[PDB]
């Protein structure tokens, strides 16, 4: 679940 | 002094161009390290071959899933995951390489390629190295991620390794 965002 | 590797990028095999990184072992050995013997495979596993699954364009282009190439595998050289070294340097903008995560402390293999100035995953994330030059084969590489950020074609690390 590996994951940057926004 | 500083580490520089790079990737040949692929559009479906087609060549595409290079795009070379420096690593910041002046302010993130171990995390700039683990990054450099994984572009050139000196441990027997590494992104040559692997893909970018996640790009969202303005935003990042992630990669370094080399095990899953789903957002869910992917390892260091100290086996799987590792700790948030720091968090001294900033994501300042286009070009940037930061380790992506699972929250704090889990840094594998799995990293991003910033599109844009991303400040809200500052201290979020370790930032370990910048786009020396190629940024212009990510623009084009760009255009393959949806809003989501699934691509429209296999983005591929064709080739990677250390010139200096």
């Amino acid at each position: 679940h590996v994951g940057p965002i926004a | 002094v500083n580490p520089t590797v790079f990737f040949d990028i692929a559009v479906d095999g087609e060549p595409l161009g290079r795009v070379s990184f420096e690593l910041f072992a002046d302010k993130v050995p171990k995390t700039a390290e683990n990054f450099r013997a994984l572009s050139t495979g000196e441990k027997g596993f590494g992104y040559k071959g692997s893909c970018f699954h996640r790009i969202i364009p303005g935003f990042m282009c992630q990669g370094g899933d080399f095990t899953r190439h789903n957002g869910t595998g992917g390892k260091s050289i100290y086996g799987e995951k590792f700790e948030d070294e720091n968090f001294i340097l900033k994501h300042t903008g286009p070009g940037i390489l930061s380790m992506a995560n699972a929250g704090p402390n889990t840094n594998g293999s799995q990293f991003f390629i910033c599109t844009a100035k991303t400040e809200w995953l500052d201290g979020k994330h370790v930032v370990f190295g910048k786009v020396k030059e190629g940024m212009n084969i990510v623009e084009a590489m760009e255009r393959f991620g949806s809003r989501n950020g699934k691509t429209s074609k296999k983005i591929t690390i064709a080739d990677c390794g250390q010139l200096e």
